[PDB]
C-alpha cells in the first residue's frame, strides 16, 4: 500500500535528525576536555555543565526518534 | 508500540507513585547523617577564688 510504503521513507527520513545530536555531543565532551585541561580543579563543577549539555542535546534527537515511532507504528 | 496502549497504563502509574512517593522515600528518611562527634575539651564555667 502507498501508505504503509510512505511510513517507511517518513520514518526514515526522520532519523536523520539524530544526526544533530552525534555532533552536539561530540561538541559538548570536546569541550569539557578542553575546559578541563585549562582550569582542572573546577573537574566536577564542568562536568556538572556536560551533562546538562548532553542531556539538552540528546534531548533534541529523541524528539526525531519520536516522531521516526510515531510514524512507524503510532499511525 | 505497546507503549502507546493506554488500557494498562494504570497498571504502571499506580505501583510507581506506590515505590518513588511512599517507599523508597520512606527508605531514605531511615538514611539518616549524625553529625560527627568534636566536643571541645575547653567547657569550664569557673571562677576565681572566692576574692
Amino acid at each position: 500500500d502507498i501508505d504503509t510504503a510512505a511510513k517507511f521513507i517518513g520514518a526514515g527520513a526522520a532519523t536523520v535528525g539524530v544526526a544533530g545530536s552525534g555532533a552536539g555531543i561530540g561538541t559538548v565532551f570536546g569541550s569539557l576536555i578542553i575546559g578541563y585541561a585549562r582550569n582542572p580543579s573546577l573537574k566536577q563543577q564542568l562536568f556538572s555543565y556536560a551533562i546538562l549539555g548532553f542531556a539538552l542535546s540528546e534531548a533534541m534527537g529523541l524528539f526525531c526518534l519520536m516522531v521516526a515511532f510515531l510514524i512507524l507504528f503510532a499511525m | 508500540m505497546p507503549q502507546l496502549n493506554t488500557t494498562v497504563w494504570p497498571t504502571m502509574i499506580t505501583p510507581m507513585l506506590l515505590t518513588l512517593f511512599l517507599i523508597t522515600q520512606l527508605k531514605m528518611l531511615n538514611t539518616n547523617y549524625h553529625l560527627p562527634p568534636s566536643p571541645k575539651p575547653m567547657k569550664m564555667k569557673n571562677y576565681n577564688k572566692p576574692w
